[PDB]
Formats: structure tokens, sequence, C-alpha cells
């Protein structure tokens, strides 16, 4: 809880990447047998830039270090793509000034299950979680909860069941894409999610996948900045040894912004989305 | 001037099948923002409810056996509450009580839905 | 309806043909609604069916949200002495939405019962707890000496004497420090002009209903500008069937008819919807089965018929209807002696136009005469 300055940061020119064709939601879920349906809202344009952000720490001399957890304003909806294999990035923070003054949403996966507030939280100036390499027993496991320092005159609380999730490292190229949207349209905070096994490093497949609607949480709160929420692995502890220090598991994510749009989506006859068009783009 | 003091009067004897009117007259606070009831009571027995009427005066409710043969209306203005006795029958002979409640203009029928209660006036049929 | 095709053309006489007389529709039988198999209601019971509460003046408050709250309990058992709404239903509480609710748990006296009421001047009203002159929410209130009073006396629970200010509505004081009622400073030292500001009850069994402790919960309700986490059927909307009905799924009133279909849907079930943007099919809330819906007769009736001269007997042409649902087909009203022969018994044909009675079916070929459609042609000839 108690906040902790981050040191040893390695600032690096801000990244634009294609987004390709990757992101398209359902605006209502109405069943629809191979029909071509044109939907007017908001949605990421096809071959757009999409902000890059990685979680890396190299080992001999490049000094990466890089702890990637920026205040990119909301606007009007969120996309935001993942690439790991750890589950290196545990949530999401929303809100407006991210002070106690302020109701503000936090998303956050504790290892165990995924817990969902909106409360007056009083940020740090770095949230971050910590995970321990802790060699006694022998495991993984978190060990620091140090998001907020303190909360008060709460509004919404919700926590899921237990679960175990696998924090072990792991090594090769990444092999879990989650990507997610997030929108707070007329007081709804609309979430879609969808999770898809990959074998790369970079360099997003070229596909086209629709989002699934997750939940739609009762927040009227006014969102106009998020931040991100990395877990990384402490280095005395595993030495590493570097105090003040952590080290990055690989992953990355992209962060894009949706814009008012047209697209032609096609359902098929089972109903599932399989091609989109967007109408400006050409 | 703060408490809503009720009192009752009109009541008497009546024939069975009549008309009759009872009055019950609030001092002291705003009563056109006191949902208004009127409850009976038999000498020994319980209350039971009979009536209410909204503080806006929107809207009307009666009991099983008492509703369509009475009536309800009040008048913020004189800060009284008329009850219409019409198509009396015998088994009205009791002591009505009328209880003011600082409600909304929803149904109200349970006297623990009330929170004050008049001296009252009997009311005798034959 | 020869009488009823010679209104429609304004004439006494009329010539051989096949006029379009009315339409036929029809109504939905009685009504149907449908609602999810509803789950685990607010912690109520944790309110009304717990050991110990609070003081009045440290009156506890919960934060009732992101649950059903299944509120018949409240009225159903009456063993409750005291229970009033304002604002909001006392007997309906299961057809009213809100995005929040505030417990108040704490226990008055009998006496102060009357000081506990909205906009209320009192004691307890005062310095202890208060009401706004727009209060949204029920009180329920019970008699609690054998649960909050001990033999030789229950002074746990106290209640602020003393107060400088009155107590704005929702909200609550519990400061512990010496009233002071006068000008001289007490310094930490209790006594003249000194005293403490909550006192204690004296709750015996045998005191009287007055002085006895009353078990108070006070249940705000609010809605503001966000999704209600409070809605729908708290207690049941099910034991519907399969017939032409006007139904309520989830907020879609729709008339037609709820037949089962054998299609794969989306696992997350919702409503459906056809190329025309039209409603087709609806999910079953309670079980994991899709159902169509399709338009329950439609159609027209026509009557066949030759010139008045020759010939008075007429028979009648509903348009894309089974044979099977004519008899039902806006009739049961109409003038009995003169109207059901035209509409049941022997004579009945369905063609591809649909079902024609009073007219006998002839396996011959002639030239067409009146044309039914489809090939099929009405002749007067024997
Ligand atoms: C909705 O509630 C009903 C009521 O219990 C459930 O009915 C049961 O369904 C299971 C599954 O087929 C049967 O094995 C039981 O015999 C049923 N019991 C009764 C009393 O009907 C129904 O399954 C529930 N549906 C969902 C989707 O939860
Ligand atoms: C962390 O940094 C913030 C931003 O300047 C500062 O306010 C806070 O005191 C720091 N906390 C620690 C423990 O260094
Ligand atoms: C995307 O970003 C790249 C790299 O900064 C830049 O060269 C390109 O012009 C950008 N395109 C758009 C459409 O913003
Ligand atoms: C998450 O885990 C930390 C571990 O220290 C714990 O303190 C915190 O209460 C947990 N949050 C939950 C269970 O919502
Ligand atoms: C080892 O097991 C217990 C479980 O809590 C405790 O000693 C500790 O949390 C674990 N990890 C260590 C000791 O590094
Ligand atoms: C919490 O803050 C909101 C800000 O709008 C306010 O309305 C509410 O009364 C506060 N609640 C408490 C318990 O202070
Ligand atoms: C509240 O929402 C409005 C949208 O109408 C927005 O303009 C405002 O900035 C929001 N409040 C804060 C503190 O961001
Ligand atoms: C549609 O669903 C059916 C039934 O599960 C399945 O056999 C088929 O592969 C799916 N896709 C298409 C294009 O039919
Ligand atoms: C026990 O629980 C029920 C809820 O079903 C509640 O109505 C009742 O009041 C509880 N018992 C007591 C003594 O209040
Ligand atoms: C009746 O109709 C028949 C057939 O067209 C015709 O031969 C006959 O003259 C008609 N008679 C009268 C009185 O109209
Ligand atoms: C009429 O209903 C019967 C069964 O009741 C069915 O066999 C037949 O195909 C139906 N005809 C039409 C035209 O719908
Ligand atoms: C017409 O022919 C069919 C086919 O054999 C037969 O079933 C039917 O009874 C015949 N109808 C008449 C009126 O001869």
């Amino acid at each position: 809880s108690q906040c902790v300055n981050l040191t040893t940061r390695t600032q690096l020119p801000p990244a634009y990447t294609n987004s390709f064709t990757r992101g398209v939601y359902y605006p209502d879920k109405v069943f629809r047998s191979s029909v071509l349906h044109s939907t007017q809202d908001l949605f990421l344009p096809f071959f757009s830039n999409v902000t890059w952000f990685h979680a890396i720490h190299v080992s001999g001399t490049n000094g990466t270090k890089r702890f990637d957890n920026p205040v990119l304003p909301f606007n009007d909806g969120v996309y935001f793509a993942s690439t790991e294999k750890s589950n290196i990035i545990r949530g999401w923070i929303f809100g407006t000034t991210l002070d106690s003054k302020t109701q503000s949403l936090l998303i956050v996966n504790n290892a165990t299950n995924v817990v969902i507030k909106v409360c007056e939280f009083q940020f740090c100036n770095d949230p971050f979680l910590g995970v321990y390499y802790h060699k006694n027993n022998k495991s993984w496991m978190e060990s620091e909860f140090r998001v907020y320092s303190s909360a008060n005159n709460c509004t919404f609380e919700y926590v899921s069941q237990p679960f175990l999730m696998d924090l072990e490292g792991k090594q090769g190229n990444f092999k879990n894409l989650r990507e997610f949207v997030f929108k707070n349209i007329d007081g709804y905070f609309k979430i879609y999610s969808k999770h898809t096994p990959i074998n790369l490093v970079r360099d997003l497949p070229q596909g086209f996948s629709a989002l699934e609607p997750l939940v739609d949480l009762p927040i009227g709160i006014n969102i106009t900045r998020f931040q991100t929420l990395l877990a990384l692995h402490r280095s005395y502890l595993t030495p590493g040894d570097s105090s003040s220090g952590w080290t990055a598991g690989a992953a990355a994510y992209y962060v894009g912004y949706l814009q008012p749009r047209t697209f032609l989506l096609k359902y098929n006859e089972n109903g599932t989305i399989t091609d989109a068009v967007d109408c400006a783009l050409d | 001037n703060s408490q809503v003091q009720l009192v009752e009067s009109g009541g008497g004897l009546v024939q069975t099948g009549g008309s009759l009117r009872l009055s019950c007259a609030a001092s002291g606070r705003t009563f056109s923002n006191y949902v208004m009831g009127w409850f009976r009571q038999a000498p020994g027995k319980e209350r039971e409810f009979v009536s209410s009427i909204e503080w806006n005066s929107e809207n009307t409710f009666y009991a099983n056996s008492v509703k369509g043969r009475f009536t309800i209306s009040r008048d913020n203005a004189k800060n009284t509450v008329y009850l219409q006795m019409n198509s009396l029958k015998a088994e009205d002979t009791a002591v009505y009580y009328c209880a003011a409640d600082r409600g909304s203009s929803y149904y109200y029928t349970r006297a623990s839905e009330y929170t004050y209660w008049g001296q009252g006036t009997q009311v005798t049929v034959s | 309806p020869l009488s009823e095709t010679k209104c429609t053309l304004k004439s006494f006489t009329v010539e051989k043909g096949i006029y379009q007389t009315s339409n036929f529709r029809v109504q939905p039988t009685e009504s149907i609604v449908r609602f999810p198999n509803i789950t685990n209601l607010c912690p109520f019971g944790e309110v009304f069916n717990a050991t110990r509460f609070a003081s009045v003046y440290a009156w506890n408050r919960k934060r009732i949200s992101n649950c059903v709250a299944d509120y018949s309990v409240l009225y159903n058992s009456a063993s409750f002495s005291t229970f009033k709404c304002y604002g909001v239903s006392p007997t309906k509480l299961n057809d009213l939405c809100f995005t929040n609710v505030y417990a108040d748990s704490f226990v008055i006296r009998g006496d102060e019962v009357r000081q506990i009421a909205p906009g209320q001047t009192g004691k307890i009203a005062d310095y202890n707890y208060k009401l706004p002159d727009d209060f949204t929410g029920c009180v329920i209130a019970w008699n609690s000496n054998n649960l909050d009073s001990k033999v030789g006396g229950n002074y746990n629970y106290l209640y602020r004497l003393f107060r400088k200010s009155n107590l704005k509505p929702f909200e609550r004081d519990i400061s512990t420090e010496i009233y002071q009622a006068g000008s001289t400073p007490c310094n930490g030292v209790e006594g003249f002009n000194c005293y403490f500001p909550l006192q204690s009850y004296g709750f015996q069994p045998t005191n009287g209903v007055g002085y006895q402790p009353y078990r108070v919960v006070v249940l705000s309700f609010e809605l503001l500008h966000a999704p209600a986490t409070v809605c729908g059927p708290k207690k049941s909307t099910n034991l519907v069937k399969n017939k032409c009905v006007n139904f309520n799924f989830n907020g879609l009133t729709g008339t037609g008819v709820l037949t089962e279909s054998n299609k794969k849907f989306l696992p997350f079930q919702q409503f459906g919807r056809d190329i025309a943007d039209t409603t087709d099919a609806v999910r079953d809330p309670q079980t994991l089965e899709i159902l169509d819906i399709t338009p329950c007769s439609f159609g027209g009736v026509s009557v066949i018929t030759p010139g008045t001269n020759t010939s008075n007997q007429v028979a009648v042409l509903y348009q894309d209807v089974n044979c099977t649902e004519v008899p039902v087909a806006i009739h049961a009203d109409q003038l009995t002696p003169t109207w059901r022969v035209y509409s049941t018994g022997s004579n009945v044909f369905q063609t591809r136009a649909g079902c024609l009675i009073g007219a006998e079916h002839v396996n011959n070929s002639y030239e067409c005469d009146i044309p039914i459609g489809a090939g099929i042609c009405a002749s007067y000839q024997t």
C-alpha cells in the first residue's frame, strides 16, 4: 500500500505501429444469420496508429529497464491489446484526477481473484504491484499490493471467485494475446474482452477477431484518463542484486483510441461476426 | 406548529345503508405533505385499516370490505380530511381513528405504516 | 357473407366474381411474461435475522448494492410493530428500482419512536439521528425487550442527550468529549457545566413499552445517474406456454407464437433479429432453449358468389391461413345462425391460396369461372 518511487527508468521515444484489422466488438447482442449489417458506433479504424509499450529487462549492458505505466487520456473509448505468457499486466486504473477528491475505478487480478472497485482511491505517483520469487518453500507468489495508499468514501466493489493462475516465468515466443475494449457511453461501463493463443514475439498476426461483450458495469463516473498495472519481479530476492530495483517479464501491449465510424459487419449463419468493412478507410 | 395533532369529529348513530361524514382536523406542521389514514377499532378489538388518502390528493385506497362504499377526501387549505360513509353496514359500529404519516403518494394500508394516531370518534350503525 | 359483400359495394345486387370483404386476426389468448431464473437475494438476513445491533448515537451503516433485493420478507412476517415507508412502496418493494441502499441499524426507546420520523424534532431526532425533508426510504422498528434488555438493566446502549447543534439529515455524531453547557472550560474534568453527551438507557424486561428497547432499521434508497443494481422480478414471473399470445420478454412486448427453434446461438444469450430488423426469435431466460416468433394468422376474408340472380348461396375464402385455424378467425361473437356454416362444417378445402369454405372440391377440370388462384377456380354449375 505504501507508495514507492520507481527508479532506473531509461526513457525511450514513443512508438506507433499498425493495428491492421484487429479489434471489433458487437454493438448489441442480436442474432443475425448470414447478413451484412451496417452500424455506426465507436470503432477502431483499420490500419490505425496504435501506441506500443514494452515490458522487458536486459541483463548485460543495454540497460533497458523499461516499465511502462503512463497516464494516457481515455477519450471516448480505449482498445487495449496485451501479448504475454506470464500475465505480466495485472490490471488497469481509470479516473479524472486519480486522487481522493474524485471517484476512480480500479480493476486488478490479485493472483487469486479479479477485483473491480470504484472508490476515491489515493493513487501514488507510480502505482505498482509486486511479485516475489520466494525461493524459500518453492514458488512464485504476489507479495506487494501498492497500487493506492488509501481509499475513503467508496462507491462500488466486486470480487470474483478464487482462482489459481500460473505466475511462473515462461520463456520463448508470446503465447497469449488478450484484447479488451472499454467505453463509458451513457454512464454504462461497457467492457468487451477476448483471448487468443499465438506464437510470435512481435508483429501481431494478420487476421480478424470479434471482441465479445464481457460485462456492463454500473459506473456513472466521467473517466478521462487511465493507467495500466504492471507486475515486476523483485531483483535482490533473486539476484538480480538491485535495490531499489525490479525486472520486467517479457510482455507488450498496444493502446488505441476509438472514433465514431460506420462498420459493415458480416454475421454468418451461426451468428458470429466473420468480417468487418470500415466505411471511410478507402 | 411542529406536531401534527389530529382530532376526530362527526361520529354518531346513523341508519344502515345511509350517509354520514367524519372530519379529522390536523393542526401543526404542513398537513399537505402528510399522507392520511382512517382506521377502525371495535370496543375491545384491534385496529383495522379502513381507508387512506395521499399527501398530494392523487389517489385513494380502501380495504376489502370498505372499498366503494366509503370515500375519502382532504383539503390542505383547511388542513382537514373528510371520510364519507355511504351504504353503511351494521358491522361499522366502532371508533374511527385518523392518523397522519408523512409519506409519498402510494398505497398505505397497514397500521404499522403510520406514525401518529388521533383521539377517535365513535360511529354506530343500526 | 352475401349481405356483407353488398354493403362493401354499396349495392343491393352483385354480379359473378370474387370480392375481398374484410380482414381477420387472432388476438392474444390471455398474456405471457418471462424473466431470468433469479439469484441469491441481498443479505437482509444479517439485518433482521441477526443477534445484536448498534446504539442510537453509534448507528451502524451498511451499503447494500450489487445484489437482488427480496423485500417480501419485510412484510410477510408481521412481527414488527412499526413498518412505514416514505417515497417508496411498503408492499410492492419487489417492483421498484434503486441504484444503492443505505441501511441504518440501531436501537431506540419506545417513546423515542415518535421522535424518529421524517423532519421530526426531538432528542433522538436532533442529537442522534435525523432525516431530510425529501426522505426516500423505509423505517422498520420492532420491540427488542427480550433481545436487548438485561435483568439488571442493559446499559450498553447510549444516546447523545446533549449537543450544541441539531444533526443534519443522514448525519452521525460519535463524539465522546465531555459536553460543556456553560462558559467554564472542562479541561478534561466532568462535573458542573461539564457532562458526558452520551447517557445510558435503563433497558429492563420489566420496564414499560416507552422505556423498552426497540431495534430500528432505516433503509434509504438512492437512484442517481447510474444503472440500477436492484431491478427485476424479485419473486417470480413464469408459467408460460406456446400459443398465439402477447409476451413480455425482458422488456419486449410482442404478439406472436412462441414455438421451438432448432438453431445454435452464441454462448451469451440475448434477443434476436432478422434481415428486416424485425424480431423473429427470443431467448428463454430459464432454460437455454431458443423460441421462434411468427405472426398468428394475418390474411383476409373474401366472398365468392355468382350474381344474386339465379343463386343466393355464397362461399368464403380465407387467404394464407390453415383450415384448422379458421374457426377462431374472428368468430365466436358474430351472428351464430348464419356465420358458422360458412366458417366450419363440411366443404372445407385447403388450396395454395388458403382455405375455401362452402365449395365442394371436384376432380374434374372446366374453364375458369371465378379465379380463386394457383390454378384453382370456383364455379356455381352443378
Ligand atoms: C432454472 O431454475 C429451475 C428450477 O430449479 C431449474 O430446473 C432444474 O433444471 C435442471 C437441469 O435440467 C433439472 O435437472 C432439475 O430437475 C430442474 N428442477 C426443477 C425444480 O425444475 C433450471 O435448471 C434452472 N435453469 C438454469 C439455466 O439455471
Ligand atoms: C513517490 O513520488 C511522489 C511524486 O513526487 C511523491 O509525492 C512521494 O512522496 C514519493 N514517495 C516515496 C516513498 O518516495
Ligand atoms: C504512425 O506512426 C508512425 C511512426 O511515428 C508515423 O511515421 C506515421 O506517420 C503515423 N501515421 C499516422 C496515421 O499517424
Ligand atoms: C489482494 O491481496 C493482498 C495481499 O497482501 C491483500 O492484502 C488484499 O486484501 C487482496 N485484495 C482483495 C482480496 O480484494
Ligand atoms: C513459504 O510458505 C509459507 C506460506 O506463507 C511462508 O513461509 C511464506 O509465505 C512462503 N514463502 C517464503 C517463506 O518465502
Ligand atoms: C462521497 O462523495 C460524494 C461526492 O459526490 C458525495 O455525494 C457523498 O455524500 C460522499 N459520501 C460520504 C459518505 O461522504
Ligand atoms: C464529469 O462529466 C462531465 C461530462 O458531462 C465532464 O465534462 C467532467 O469533466 C467530468 N468531471 C470530471 C471531474 O472530470
Ligand atoms: C457453425 O456451427 C455448426 C454447428 O456447431 C458447425 O458445425 C460449423 O462448423 C459452424 N460454422 C459454420 C461456418 O457452419
Ligand atoms: C429470520 O430471518 C427471516 C428472513 O427469512 C426474517 O424475516 C426474521 O425476522 C429473522 N428472525 C428474526 C427474529 O428477526
Ligand atoms: C340471371 O343470370 C343468367 C346468367 O347470366 C341470365 O341468363 C339471366 O337472364 C339472368 N336473369 C336475370 C333476371 O337477371
Ligand atoms: C395445417 O396444420 C396441419 C396440422 O395441424 C399441418 O399438417 C398442415 O401442414 C398445415 N397446413 C398449412 C398450410 O400450414
Ligand atoms: C380425386 O382423386 C383423388 C386421388 O385418387 C381421390 O383421393 C379423391 O377422392 C378424388 N375426389 C373425387 C371427388 O373424386
